[PDB]
């Protein structure tokens, strides 16, 4: 494969990070008053 | 709150505010019937949505009418 | 809701009667009942006509008998302005 | 075959395609 | 009129379905009411309690807590001396039930009525008609 | 346990039929459908069926023959005991099928 | 307490039913606080431009994965014995018995193998390299760049359309008639002759040389002489071998029939002469409506014009088309109807006319594909029954249609709600009736006393076809006869050549199972018609609630006076469709793929014999098919079916989840949940800990909906991992 | 045949399902003595399915390829005994039924409890009533020319829509 080293960085950030990121901020947003 | 409505074909039975348990509903004087009363939602703030009331009304289609709302704690019966 | 829009030109086209109003014709409002019914056989015969001369279809086949066979469906529009004409007196 | 810098290309477009996709998602949020 | 927060409570050795946190800060309900025995009853929490001869006090969460301990003691007890009110956190007590001094099944004057649609239920509104309208389906 | 058991083990309720245990198979395919259609009782509402009884009526009215006692629709109450009923009819029946075929044949 | 910003209902909810209810909402923005009709379009406008972009940008991804990571120029030198590449796998979570498992395709890393048939798709369209498969996600990814840009555009307050632009019918259909449906037919028709068609025959035409090398040799001087027949001269030779120039033709619209006998696919010249007849056909539709320039029709005065004159339509069609163009939800009915109609045809024509070179051999592509077009046909048509019935309660205006066809259905609502009961019922008991009477008859030990009808209507019709199997002289089966004397010269002797080579789905071979599974079909889609139709038609009132319309489409119920009115709401009869809709769709595939599956083995018979009792459907094909799929793992070892095997239990697991959201109901589970709340508050070093939201039990109508989404996905994967490692275990 | 069917007496595979049924009556049979109750069982079985295999063989009956009889049911006069007369017995029957039923319901309305007469039934009028259904099709058609089988659409009560 070309470029074999993408997807052990973007699977663990794309499968790990993001998803905890967006739950964190999505938590953020759904439980402000203003 | 939930929204309750009476219409003008109720009877006076007030069937309706015995059963409801929340103490919404309250009879109030009125020429159209021949009991001289019809039923009157002062404190829907209160209601439930239990359709107690709904239950206990006797005319062809509820002259008591029921429609569920926004929630809040009163509405939701919460006890915590 | 909102107003919906029609073209310009656009009229009222419901009709109870035994007819519709000739307004329904379009472009074909003050052709006489004797001209669709003409038209209406003569598009019929000469569309089956040339409809005929081309049923085994092959690779060369004659473009003006593909046109004039079209000539047959037209046939029947033509003979349904007829009757609308001749029951509102045209 | 295709190239890394291929894939890179590919991965700057992806990226110019994501900023629109905000733009136009915080568009039609107001 | 006001709620005498002195009034004993009836005897009751406790349970887990009383009131929570959100009694003490968002709301709690009160009750008092005239025995003329030393009688045992339902709590509508819990167990049984026992009712104290003269006048007794309780505090429950919910308002329907009240009214179904107010129907348990005039049904059993024929007590209809039951006065419920509502208690915020700021001290302020709030009298519920019965809010004009009669029962809202007996008719009272000065009662104006809320709620009251001049026509039938047949009659309302479709709701297209009043789509990106303001207008009640009401009539 | 769904390979090496279920699977496995179905083979003698399932190749039954033309056999003195050809009963058992046919009870293992009825109480399957039993136990499915009792999924129409449990994941089903009343107003729905007494709507649809509605146009089943005027149909009968239209012919001038409906009857006296009223069709309704199950009780709510009723609805889910019929259902728990078939439900446990159909799945202990395919269970006694599926037992019995198999240890008659192995043992 | 400002997530629902646009309800403000449910954004004073305390309790975690404000999340729910808020996510659930999000997309029906007529509800929506102070929506204006104005703003209703223009957000729909701009939410189109995205759900266009995000098609785009999947279709990218498919290529680019393909391109990066895929074995296409090896799938393209030898397309029947290597198996296509999706893309690559790395899982962290894999052992390495399952790293080797899956290192198949003739590649070095894991991989799934795909199932989509865009293989099969790029070769037959001219894709040849990588790098024009890369040269498509690229441009793709462009389009979803324009297309999203676009929708942020018409959001600015300049262009903004307003709503005279947004309901003219008729500069939209016109241009959507002759644009968007036959000018793109025709220069599809243009990228067949102009690339495909030449590279099927060795000849690379791409945008380097496409201006310098001509379709066809005479070029464009035919077309301009009226000497068009010269186009079809020279066709592909039987001896053809797709991809090369040997026994290559030079014919570009000729038609023949028939399938091409290397690829068993249809021939690309009839392919690229039907999008040019299209085209033509389409174009012409697209000058029917008036726009700015005096010609053409008003679709109000067609409309309002055809009531018959016998009156027993009524009114007719006069104040359908305000009724229509003011309710989107109509209109979301119209187009999802005719979508899922659509997509079934895509399904039934696709198997057994397929068009891409060397598909069709792919038995799992030609499975899975067939699987889900129905599935997604299925989805279509109980949308557009459940846009209609939120069209009754919400846009329907009984006074602008007053004794319309519309007024006329609700009219006699009764007399079809009954008809289609008895229907149902008629078919329901004697289906059922047939196959049990097959079992128990079978299960004495005695087949002969089946009842087995033969199917003889469709094998008229494929006899009328020209099917020379069962003996029936009419029609085209008539050496002599003016039906088939009429084609002989065109299409008549290739498709005479594909539909009595009994080596391809063109009109299988059907017998009495075909007739008992077609009746069960035809009972499984009356009775989900009727849970349909009843919901639209009693969305707006019925006897339990003459005045259902003022609580909306989705609410719980009434309460249990009057009897009880548990499921009353139109939507829940959208509800209890779609266990119908997952039933149908069932008996569709599961017979497809049986009929399929043993035919492709060599052992029609099997199937011809076993379908005509239930047995044999449990036995013959769940059973004797699992035994693949359910190795995928054992304590011996794994496999590359390990996926699909867990995907089966994965399947059994949600759907099972689902049934206690179906079975089980609120009160329970609220009083459950205020005993959690009261030891949460009492456990120490734990009430430090406080929730914003009150936890609740989940709504009446959100219960019944994560019981249907539980329900249905279970349903979707246990399905798609038998058919994809059934087919793939067995390869045949 | 018909639908390149075989006619079941002179297909093979009929001929071998007849033969496989009987040997495998046969090799039960050989486990047992001559008058035992078993024996006399199993043949009577070996006689029942030769004549239902010599019946099916001379009835007309169309054979497939998996040499079970088909039915064919298009109407075709050569195949009414399949359907078509099947299917006339039982129309009559059903109507008979519809007619008699109908007949005790209008009565049962002109009773002193109607809802009575429903769940405790009046035998001797509901047997002069299953007796009267020989002629339905005189009696309903009649019914229905003289206006009293269809009631008119403004006496059924409906939704409010
Ligand atoms: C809808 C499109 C789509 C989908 C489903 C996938 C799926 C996948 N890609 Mg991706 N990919 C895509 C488009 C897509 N690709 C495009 C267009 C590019 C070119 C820029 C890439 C470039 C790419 C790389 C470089 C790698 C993957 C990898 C992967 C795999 C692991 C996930 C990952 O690391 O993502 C990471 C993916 C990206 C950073 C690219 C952006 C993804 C697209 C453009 C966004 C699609 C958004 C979608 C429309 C909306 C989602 C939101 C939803 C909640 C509504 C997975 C099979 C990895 C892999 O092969 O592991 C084995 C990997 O290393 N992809
Ligand atoms: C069954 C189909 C059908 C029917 C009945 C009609 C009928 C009619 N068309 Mg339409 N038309 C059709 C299909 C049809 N058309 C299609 C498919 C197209 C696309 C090519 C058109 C495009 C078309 C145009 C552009 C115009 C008509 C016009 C007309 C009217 C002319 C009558 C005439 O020639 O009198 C002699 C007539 C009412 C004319 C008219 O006046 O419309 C109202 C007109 O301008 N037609
Ligand atoms: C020629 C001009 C033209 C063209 C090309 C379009 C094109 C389009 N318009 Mg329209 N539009 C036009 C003029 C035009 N418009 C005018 C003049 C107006 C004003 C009166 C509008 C007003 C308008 C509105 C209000 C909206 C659109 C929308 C759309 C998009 C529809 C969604 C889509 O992608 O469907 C694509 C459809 C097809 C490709 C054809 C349908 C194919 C059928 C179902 C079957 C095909 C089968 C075939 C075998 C496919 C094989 C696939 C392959 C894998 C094998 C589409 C891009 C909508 C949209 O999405 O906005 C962004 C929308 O909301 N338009
Ligand atoms: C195996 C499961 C199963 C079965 C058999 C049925 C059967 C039926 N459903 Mg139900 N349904 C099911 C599952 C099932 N459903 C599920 C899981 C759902 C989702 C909640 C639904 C939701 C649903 C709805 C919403 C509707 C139906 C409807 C129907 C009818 C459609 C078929 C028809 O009209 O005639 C087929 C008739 C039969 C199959 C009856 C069988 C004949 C019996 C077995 C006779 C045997 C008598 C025997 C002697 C009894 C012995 C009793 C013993 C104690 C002595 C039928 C009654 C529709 C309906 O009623 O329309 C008319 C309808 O509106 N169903
Ligand atoms: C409402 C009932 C109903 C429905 C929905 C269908 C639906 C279907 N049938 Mg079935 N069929 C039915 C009744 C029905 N059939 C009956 C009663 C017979 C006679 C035994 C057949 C015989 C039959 C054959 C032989 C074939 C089909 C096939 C099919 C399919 C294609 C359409 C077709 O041929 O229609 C057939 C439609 C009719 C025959 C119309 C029946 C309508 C009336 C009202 C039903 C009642 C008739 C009544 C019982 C008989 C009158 C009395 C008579 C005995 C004197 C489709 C699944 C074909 C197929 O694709 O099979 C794979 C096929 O080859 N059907
Ligand atoms: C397969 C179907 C299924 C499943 C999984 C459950 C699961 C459950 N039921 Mg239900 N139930 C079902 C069918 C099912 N039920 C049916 C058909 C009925 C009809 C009568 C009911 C009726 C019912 C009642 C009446 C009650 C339950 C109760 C319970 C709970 C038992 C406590 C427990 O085991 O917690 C552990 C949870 C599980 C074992 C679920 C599976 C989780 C596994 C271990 C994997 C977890 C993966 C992980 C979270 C992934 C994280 C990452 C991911 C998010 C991306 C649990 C939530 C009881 C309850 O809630 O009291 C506690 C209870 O009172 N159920
Ligand atoms: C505890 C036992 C159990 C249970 C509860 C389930 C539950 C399920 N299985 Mg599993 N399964 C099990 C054991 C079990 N399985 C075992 C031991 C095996 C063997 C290893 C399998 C093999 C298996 C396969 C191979 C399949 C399932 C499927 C299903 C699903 C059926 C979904 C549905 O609503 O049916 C709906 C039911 C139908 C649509 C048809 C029912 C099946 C009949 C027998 C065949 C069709 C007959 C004919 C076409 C229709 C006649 C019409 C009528 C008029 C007479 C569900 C998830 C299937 C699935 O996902 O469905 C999509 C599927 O493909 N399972
Ligand atoms: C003899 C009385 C009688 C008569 C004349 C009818 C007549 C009719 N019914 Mg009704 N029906 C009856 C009893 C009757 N029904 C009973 C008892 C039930 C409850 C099981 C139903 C349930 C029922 C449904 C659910 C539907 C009909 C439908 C229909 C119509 C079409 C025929 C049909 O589908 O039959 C179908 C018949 C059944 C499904 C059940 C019949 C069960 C037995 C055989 C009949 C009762 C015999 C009775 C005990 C007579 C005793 C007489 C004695 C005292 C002298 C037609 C209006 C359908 C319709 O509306 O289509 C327009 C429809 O959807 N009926
Ligand atoms: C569902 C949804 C919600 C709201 C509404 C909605 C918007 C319509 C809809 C749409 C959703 C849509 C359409 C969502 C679309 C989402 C997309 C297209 C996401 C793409 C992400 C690409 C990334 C992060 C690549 C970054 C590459 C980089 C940083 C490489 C950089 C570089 C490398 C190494 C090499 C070159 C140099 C540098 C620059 C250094
Ligand atoms: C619920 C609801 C409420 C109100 C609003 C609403 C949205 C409109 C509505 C929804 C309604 C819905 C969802 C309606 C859905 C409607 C559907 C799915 C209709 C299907 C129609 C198919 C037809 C007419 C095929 C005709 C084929 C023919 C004639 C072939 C002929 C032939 C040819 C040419 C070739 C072969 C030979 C033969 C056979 C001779
Ligand atoms: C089908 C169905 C009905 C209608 C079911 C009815 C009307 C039962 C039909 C019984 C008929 C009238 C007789 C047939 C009885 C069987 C032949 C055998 C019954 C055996 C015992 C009754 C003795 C409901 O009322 C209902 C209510 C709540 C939730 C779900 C449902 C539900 O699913």
């Amino acid at each position: 494969m070309t470029a074999a080293y993408l997807p052990s960085i973007l699977v663990p950030i794309i499968g790990l990070i993001f998803p905890g990121l967006v739950m964190a901020f999505a938590f953020i947003y759904i439980e402000q008053d203003e | 709150s939930h929204s309750v409505k009476v219409y003008d074909t109720c009877i006076g039975c007030t069937q309706c505010v015995r059963a409801c348990p929340c103490d919404v509903l309250e009879m109030v004087s009125w020429d159209g019937c021949k009991a001289g009363q019809i039923a009157s939602a002062p404190r829907t703030e209160d209601c439930i949505g239990c359709k107690r009331c709904e239950t206990a009304c006797p005319t062809d289609f509820l002259s008591v009418r029921v429609y569920l709302g926004g929630e809040t704690t009163r509405s939701m019966g919460l006890a915590y | 809701f909102s107003p919906v829009p029609s073209p310009e030109g656009t009229k009222e086209t419901y009709w109870e009667t035994k007819a519709p109003s000739s307004d329904v014709l379009g472009i074909g409002a003050g052709v006489s009942s004797g001209n669709f019914a003409a038209a209406s056989v003569f598009a019929a015969l000469v569309g089956g006509y040339c409809t005929g001369q081309v049923i085994p279809l092959t690779v060369e086949p004659n473009p003006l008998f593909l046109a004039g066979s079209f000539l047959l469906p037209y046939s029947w529009a033509l003979h349904v302005a007829a009757w609308i004409q001749k029951n509102n007196g045209k | 075959m295709i190239s890394d810098t291929q894939i890179f290309i590919a991965l700057i477009l992806a990226l110019v395609s994501l900023v629109l996709a905000i733009r136009l998602g915080r568009a039609l949020y107001q | 009129e006001t709620l005498n927060l002195q009034i004993p409570s009836p005897t009751f050795e406790g349970s887990t379905g009383g009131w929570l946190r959100a009694a003490e800060v968002e709301e709690k309900y009160a009750i008092t009411w005239t025995s003329p025995k030393e009688q045992v009853f339902e709590m509508p929490t819990g167990g049984a309690a026992i009712m104290r001869q003269g006048e007794n006090l309780l505090y429950l969460a919910r308002k329907e807590q009240c009214l179904a301990l107010a129907t348990q003691v005039k049904n059993s007890f024929k007590i209809t001396d039951y006065k419920v009110y509502r208690i915020f956190p700021s001290g302020e007590v709030q009298y519920l039930h019965p809010k004009d001094g009669v029962f809202p099944e007996k008719v009272n004057a000065g009662r104006v009525g809320v709620g009251n649609v001049s026509h039938s239920i047949g009659k309302n509104l479709n709701p297209a008609q009043i789509k990106f309208t303001s207008k009640s389906f009401n009539g | 346990w769904l390979r090496d058991f279920l699977w496995a083990q179905a083979s003698q309720v399932i190749q039954s039929y033309g056999s003195a245990l050809s009963a058992y198979g046919l009870i293992f395919l009825g109480a399957h459908f039993i136990w499915a259609f009792s999924l129409m009782f449990l994941f089903s509402g009343r107003g729905y069926w007494q709507e649809l009884i509605e146009s089943i009526v005027w149909a009968h009215n239209k012919l001038n023959v409906a009857p006296a006692i009223q069709p309704r629709a199950l009780s709510i109450t009723q609805g889910r005991a019929v259902g728990l009923a078939h439900y446990l009819l159909g799945g202990i029946g395919t269970t006694w099928a599926f037992f019995l075929a198999r240890i008659i044949s192995v043992g | 307490t400002k997530f629902p910003k646009f309800s403000q209902a449910l954004a004073q909810d305390p309790a975690t039913r404000r999340i729910w209810y808020g996510l659930a909402t999000a997309h029906d923005l007529e509800s929506h606080d102070g929506m204006t009709e104005e703003n209703l379009y223009q957000k729909i406008f701009a939410s189109h431009f995205g759900h266009l972009a995000v098609i785009f940008l999947w279709t990218s991804g498919n290529l680019f994965h393909v391109a990066w990571q895929g074995n296409f120029e090896q799938w393209v030198l030898n397309p029947l014995k290597v198996k296509p590449i999706a893309h690559a796998i790395w899982d962290p979570h894999f052992g390495q018995p399952a790293v080797k498992a899956f290192t198949k395709g003739g590649v070095s890393y894991p991989v799934n193998i795909a199932t989509s048939g865009v293989y099969h798709w790029w070769y037959t369209i001219g894709m040849r390299s990588n790098t024009d498969l890369y040269a498509g996600s690229l441009f793709l990814l462009f389009l979803a760049g324009v297309f999203l840009f676009a929708g942020w555009l018409h959001l600015q307050p300049k262009f903004r359309p307003g709503l005279s632009w947004f309901k003219n019918n008729e500069s939209r259909l016109n241009h959507h008639l002759s644009g968007l449906f036959g000018f793109s037919s025709l220069a599809w028709s243009a990228h067949l002759i102009h690339v495909a068609i030449p590279e099927a025959r060795g000849q690379h035409v791409c945008w380097d040389n496409f201006t310098k090398v001509a379709p066809h040799p005479a070029g464009l001087q035919p077309f301009f002489t009226g000497n068009w027949g010269a186009y079809a001269a020279s066709p592909d030779t039987t001896n053809h071998i797709f991809g090369t120039s040997e026994g290559a033709g030079t014919a570009i619209l000729t038609f023949l029939g028939g399938f091409h006998p290397q690829t068993q696919a249809l021939w690309l010249t009839d392919i690229a002469h039907h999008h040019l007849a299209i085209g033509v056909v389409f174009i012409f539709a697209g000058h029917m409506y008036r726009t700015n320039w005096g010609i053409g029709h008003s679709l109000k005065e067609i409309l309002d014009a055809h009531r018959p004159p016998g009156g027993r339509l009524g009114a007719g069609h006069k104040g359908i088309f305000e009724t229509l163009t003011n309710s989107l939800h109509f209109q979301l009915g119209l187009a999802l109807a005719s979508l899922g109609v659509i997509t079934s045809l895509v399904a039934q024509h696709m198997y057994a006319l397929p068009s891409y070179a060397f598909i069709a051999k792919d038995y799992v592509t030609q499975s899975a594909l067939y699987t889900h077009h129905q599935y997604i046909a299925g989805f279509l048509m109980v949308g557009a029954f459940a846009h209609g019935a939120i069209f009754f309660v919400r846009d329907y205006d009984p006074e602008q249609n007053k004794n319309n066809v519309l007024a006329r259905i609700l009219d006699h609502k009764e007399a079809i709600i009954s008809h289609l009961s008895w229907v149902s019922l008629f078919l329901g008991f004697h289906t059922l009736g047939i196959y049990v009477h097959n079992d128990v008859v079978v299960a004495f030990g005695t087949p002969e006393k089946q009842i087995l009808v033969e199917p003889v209507f469709a094998q008229w019709i494929q006899a009328s076809s020209g099917k020379a199997l069962y003996g029936f002289d009419v029609l085209l089966s008539s050496t002599n006869s003016v039906a088939a004397n009429a084609s002989s010269n065109i299409w008549l002797p290739g498709w005479l050549e594909a539909i009595n080579s009994g080596k391809n789905s063109l009109f299988l071979p059907i017998g009495p199972g075909d007739f008992l599974i077609h009746h069960a079909i035809a009972l499984a889609l009356h009775t989900t018609t009727l849970i349909l139709v009843k919901g639209a038609l009693d969305a707006r009132g019925s006897k339990l609630m003459p005045d259902k319309k003022d609580f909306g489409y989705a609410f719980p119920c009434d309460g249990p006076g009057r009897g009880g009115t548990c499921d009353i709401s139109a939507w829940d009869a959208f509800y209890l469709s779609m266990f119908w809709m997952l039933n149908t769709i069932g008996w569709v595939t599961f017979y497809w793929h049986w009929k399929h599956i043993t035919i492709w083995q060599g052992n029609a018979g099997q199937f011809n014999e076993s379908s005509t009792y239930i047995m044999g459907w449990l036995r013959d094909y769940l059973w004797l098919n699992s035994s693949p799929l359910i190795n995928g793992y054992n304590p011996f070892g794994m496999n590359s079916l390990s996926v699909w095997s867990w995907m089966f239990l994965f399947g059994h697991l949600i759907w099972a989840t689902g049934f206690m959201f179906l079975i089980s109901w609120r009160g329970y589970w609220q009083e459950l949940i205020e005993t959690l709340v009261w030891a949460h508050e009492r456990t120490p070093l734990a009430n430090l800990v406080r929730w914003k939201d009150k936890p609740v039990a989940l709504s009446i109508v959100q219960a019944r909906l994560v019981g249907l989404i539980h329900f249905t996905a279970g349903y979707i994967f246990t399905y798609a991992a038998f058919v994809i490692a059934s087919t793939t275990g067995k390869f045949g | 045949d018909v639908a390149g069917l075989t006619p079941c007496g002179e297909s093979k595979e009929f001929a071998r399902r007849l033969d496989g049924s009987v040997k495998k009556l046969q090799t039960r049979l050989s486990k047992y003595e001559a008058g035992t109750p078993p024996a006399l069982a199993l043949q009577k079985q070996i006689d029942k399915t030769k004549n239902r295999f010599d019946r099916y063989g001379k009835a007309g009956l169309l054979c497939g390829t998996d040499g079970l009889p088909h039915l064919i049911t298009d109407g075709r006069w050569t195949h009414s005994g399949e359907f078509v007369i099947p299917g006339l017995l039982f129309l009559y029957v059903a109507g008979w039924i519809g007619w008699v039923g109908r007949s005790y319901v209008l009565f049962a309305r002109t009773a002193d409890k109607p809802t009575e007469k429903e769940i405790i039934i009046d035998v001797p009028v509901a047997l002069s009533f299953v007796s009267t259904g020989f002629i339905w099709p005189f009696s309903a058609f009649k019914e229905f020319t003289s206006g009293n089988l269809i009631v008119p659409a403004d006496e059924i009560t409906v939704s409010p829509r």
